[PDB]
């Protein structure tokens, strides 16, 4: 016969018993075992319900601590069950005689009272499901617990999106396009319980960078640019020498090593068809001015008319300086002050990740055990518990070429979490000891 | 929504959804209390046993059926047994359902009006209604003429139908059915020394009646049968493990239902009561009558019950006449089946007395609306 | 601070504190008082041994036993008991522990309130508690339904048990125990010519009995056995070195218990007791009581006596009922074990008698609150 009929049962009472903060420590946590039966008998969950406004009332190990002998276990069944006034089982019938053993008709049913009397990361991917609620204009929901407290709004609202048992598939409308339909039973759609629709909602839109070779590319150049996106300037600067003739690229920059821009100077990338050429040469002035007093750089046969005529020795010398100086301040804003150093922050790997204890430690940054991305993957998900993610890392079983592809994705989710890495995965498949201490600082940064 | 059907019958509880084929809930109608001393600490403190549980611990405790003869005569037990039956066994919030409660005919006024204020004060439903039972069992076999015989725990009672009409002078009820079938077995059971005698025992002496009896089609030669031979002898198995036997009980416990001066009363049996309903409706209608007698009811399981009915009314009519009678397998939902046929009905739908309607006229307007 | 759990028996003290799972202290419940003369100096100084004392240097004394068969007969060497159990054996302040005590069934109501008195008066506990001794031996075992046959040093008695709840009139009770067969061990050991006559001597039969004797499972065939072969024969050495041999006594002493007459007394034996206390019970909780045959006490450590009744009850029950005998090798401690269990339960410290209630009612609260 049937092995199983009722767990959605099990799914549809937590759903509805949430209301109550200490219900499922006889109810199932939402894993659909069976210990329901056995502690709601004994009237726990009566008590319980007191709980749902006011946690100042009856602990749960104050009314039971166990103090029922190994034998005669009869004792709490009625210290439990005469706590009935809490919600109220009309059922006059029964009592703790009967639901010393339990009877299904009678559980099910004083479950409906229970019902009845029961009821008056996640937003990273929420926001691609809040982001249509937007349409003419109008305030987001964000989940449906937070904002919403009633129907008015959320229906409002669910206009422009677009029996409980029916008024669900209002909401579960967007979530019936991949099968979301149970485990989200409509009592809480409707009434908003907060943690079943953060994960409900979160998980549905968890599946709603350039690291090409070009065919002439240094080393440096390639890194230039990449750090160049990585930064965050507005263009997508593909060619170091053609996008910042404009300098709007490097007022930019300047502004994220905190030299200050004044822009009310800088003519804005909508040129007048007259005097284009000229204003972008007001604007390689003002670069140049801004990188050699207040930036500090040796800029020796320099002029703004070579920015704006591309001079690659000359704009290598402004770039390079700029790398020296983002990477300074990346150094010197980790520590309390202008200090820099490489082995009080190496150090710092090796002493986080026995919080939570994980076989990856380095000596230093010329070390060869940080050729493959393990020392990263494992440092990037200790202060983030949520990127666990090890589906596609690879142990021991890795070769020269497959490391890359596990160097890429750590490096890649390393800005997920909010790790400003503008290194390159070679820079960390090999041992460069001047970039993955860069990385391993990024790391850092949204670490302490 | 959706709208409830209870039938509270003397001696079982049948409820259950209108739309249903079948009631949802089937318990026994009665409130267990313990008695004896409870000596191990926090065991005992459970007043009041009411459905399957109350059968299950019986070895401890005195069983009480709030209804007797179709009347409620312990109004707080019964309320027990209600929210028993909306919240345990149908599982559902009575505020939100309107509830089709079911009534033998010729009952005390108070009765009525008494469910009524429990329905609209203690439970506050949307709407009710009260039916007779006799005219659901005539919607569950889907036919407008008939005369119905309902026999359940407490009463037995006929009412003749003619296309959708009833004959009301033409009622007609007996104080006789299972329960008194019981406890004649018990006082007859006796005779070969097996002695029932707590209301824990009456549970096995009618799960005896249930199991073992037959009507005879001639009851003086079944006697015969059995003075001369064993042919007829039968053993059951007490919950001890002791083992009895009956022969000649098993048919003369249900014979009372044809003769009821065994058990001491004067009344007619039900055939007689049957004919006599017949013949009190008009000349005209007896004949449709005579091919349609429908049967209702646990009491009317009885194996041979229908071959009897039919010889007997067949010895009472004109000859002349089709004696015919129905005894569909549901017999023992008929009433509830009718009911929940009857509270699907959309015509049904305004017929329900509302509560605006009861905080007017107080608990007196369902023998207006009814 | 936390409770005390004495179980004075008949023959051995059981103490301790609540929640543990054994008896701190275990000693016989003897009082000896010196027979001879002083000759040696300094050795005369005491006038009365208690505890293993009494039992060691019983070769100069006379022991006295202050409760036979469940009842408490002298209460000076009672209370003697009651200040080594508490001062000497637990060295605990009474003032400090409430302290739950034991009896047995169909006691005198005169025994319960004079240790009542004597634990509020003479110890000044802050509290106490009587509970009955089958009753704690289902506290020990695993269950809320079943009959518990305890037999200890002085009384043997049945009590049935279903939910929590007891039966008092088929609680039943025997004064046949461990003492009487002693006794009658030292009554046939004289065939043989051994003689064991003062009351040091019986404290050599005891350990005779503890050691040597079993229950046949057939008697009759064990006395053709040893009628015939010696290898049922066994020795045992007395104090002063000489040796003794039984072959036939073994399980002649044992078989009291299934056969009374053998000390002229008209009961019948224990299967036979808990058969009758099973019949005095609801029927319908007789098939539940058959399959939990609960062993506790001393006089239940005898090899072969859970076969015995086993085989005797199947003998005795329907055969359709599955028969259980329950024997934990704890059985000596089951109701010690279930004081502990029911003295630490948090549902329990309101049962208690405090001594402010004593305060008011005098001895006889304990009436009411036990
Ligand atoms: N197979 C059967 N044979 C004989 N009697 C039966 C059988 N089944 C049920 N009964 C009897 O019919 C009654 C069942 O209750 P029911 O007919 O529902 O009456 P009510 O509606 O008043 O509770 C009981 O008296 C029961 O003993
Ligand atoms: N293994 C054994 N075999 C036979 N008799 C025993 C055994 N152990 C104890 N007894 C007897 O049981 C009695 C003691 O049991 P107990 O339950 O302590 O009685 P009480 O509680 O009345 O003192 C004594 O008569 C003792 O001789
Ligand atoms: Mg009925
Ligand atoms: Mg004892």
């Amino acid at each position: 016969y049937s092995e199983e009929e009722k767990y959605a049962f099990v799914n549809w009472i937590n759903k509805a018993l949430e209301n109550d903060p200490d219900c499922r420590h006889v109810i199932p946590m939402n894993p659909n075992t069976d210990d329901l039966f056995k502690a709601v008998g004994d009237g726990i969950v009566l008590c319980k319900m007191i709980n749902l406004s006011v946690p100042d009332t009856i602990d749960e190990r104050a009314i039971n601590k166990k103090k029922l002998t190994p034998f005669i276990i009869q004792e709490n069944l009625n210290l439990a069950l005469n706590s009935a006034s809490a919600i109220g089982c009309h059922v006059v019938n029964i009592g703790a005689e009967d639901l010393r053993a339990g009877k299904p008709h009678l559980v099910l049913g004083l479950l409906w009272q229970i019902i009845k009397i029961g009821l008056f990361p996640e937003e990273l991917l929420l926001r691609w499901a809040n982001f249509h609620l937007e349409n003419s204009g109008w305030q987001k929901i964000n989940n449906f617990s937070a904002d919403i407290k009633d129907s008015k709004a959320y229906f409002h609202l669910l206009n422009q999106i677009a029996d409980d048992l029916k008024r669900a598939e209002s909401m579960l409308q967007q979530a019936d396009k991949l099968g979301c339909r149970q485990f989200v039973t409509p009592a809480d759609v409707v009434s908003g319980n907060p943690k079943l629709n953060l994960a409900f909602v979160a998980n549905l839109f968890n599946k709603y960078i350039d690291w090409t070779l070009l065919e002439g590319e240094t080393r440096e150049e390639r890194t230039f640019r990449n750090w160049m996106n990585s930064l965050g300037v507005n263009p997508h600067v593909n060619h170091l020498y053609a996008d910042l003739q404009d300098a709007l690229v490097i007022l930019q920059l300047y502004e994220r090593i905190k030299v200050p821009v004044d822009w009310s100077k800088v003519n804005k990338p909508p040129y007048p068809k007259l005097g284009a050429n000229m204003k972008k040469l007001e604007n390689c002035n003002y670069a140049v001015e801004l990188g050699k007093h207040p930036a500090k750089f040796s800029l020796v046969g320099i002029g703004g008319q070579d920015l704006n005529d591309g001079n690659q020795t000359l704009t290598l010398a402004l770039v390079w300086q700029l790398m020296r100086r983002y990477t300074l301040n990346v150094l010197e804003d980790l520590g309390d002050g202008q200090k820099a150093n490489d082995d009080i922050i190496v150090n710092w790997v090796n002493r986080t990740l026995s919080e939570a204890g994980k076989s990856t430690s380095i000596q230093s940054f010329k070390d060869k055990t940080i050729s493959s991305s393990l020392a990263v993957v494992d440092l990037i998900d200790a202060i983030q518990p949520g990127c666990i993610n090890y589906d596609l890392v690879k142990s021991g079983n890795l070769t020269e070429d497959d490391k890359h592809n596990n160097a890429k994705y750590a490096v890649s989710m390393a800005r997920r979490i909010g790790a400003r890495v503008y290194a390159l995965p070679e820079d960390l498949v090999e041992v460069k000891p001047k970039m993955v201490m860069t990385v391993f600082a990024c790391l850092m940064g949204r670490g302490m | 929504t959706t709208a409830l059907v209870c039938d509270n019958g003397s001696g079982l509880v049948k409820a259950g959804f209108a739309g249903d084929d079948a009631p949802r809930a089937v318990f026994p109608s009665i409130v267990g209390r313990p008695r004896h001393q409870g000596v191990m600490v926090g065991m005992g403190q459970k007043d009041s046993y009411v459905g399957d549980e109350a059968q299950s611990k019986r070895g401890i405790l005195t069983l009480k059926y709030p209804i007797e003869h179709g009347i409620i005569t312990n109004w707080d037990d019964m309320e027990k047994i209600w929210h028993h039956t909306f919240y345990n066994e149908l599982r559902v919030a009575p505020e939100e359902h309107p509830t089709l409660l079911t009534e033998a005919p010729l009952n005390p006024k108070a009765n009525r009006e008494k469910m009524t204020q429990i329905m609209f004060e203690t439970f506050n439903v949307p709407a009710m209604y009260v039916a007779i039972q006799a005219v659901l069992s005539l919607y569950a076999s889907g036919r407008t003429t008939g005369i119905v015989l309902d026999s359940g725990d407490g009463v037995t009672h006929n009412v003749p139908i003619y296309e959708g009409y009833a004959l009301p002078h033409a009622i007609m009820r007996l104080d006789l059915a299972g329960r008194d079938l019981t406890d004649y077995l018990m006082k007859i059971l006796t005779e070969r020394g097996y002695s029932f005698v707590t209301t824990a025992e009456r549970e096995i002496v009618r799960d005896i009646k249930e199991k073992l009896c037959y009507v005879a089609l001639d009851f003086e030669n079944e006697m015969a049968t059995a003075a001369s031979s064993s042919s007829l002898e039968k053993s059951y198995e007490l919950p001890d493990g002791q083992v009895i036997t009956i022969g000649n009980e098993r048919f003369r416990c249900p014979e009372t239902l044809f003769q009821p001066s065994f058990i001491g009363m004067e009344s007619a049996g039900i055939h007689e009561t049957t004919y006599n309903s017949i013949m009190k409706c008009d000349i005209d209608i007896r004949k449709d009558l005579y091919a349609n007698n429908v049967m209702s009811g646990g009491t009317t399981m009885y194996p041979g019950i229908a071959d009897r009915m039919q010889k007997e009314i067949t010895a009472l009519a004109p000859s002349t006449m089709k004696i015919k009678i129905i005894a569909p397998p549901e017999r023992k939902y008929s009433v509830w089946i009718g009911g929940s046929i009857l509270a699907s009905l959309s015509t049904f739908q305004q017929m329900w007395i509302t509560k605006q309607e009861y905080d007017e006229a107080g608990p007196s307007i369902v023998h207006r609306k009814c």
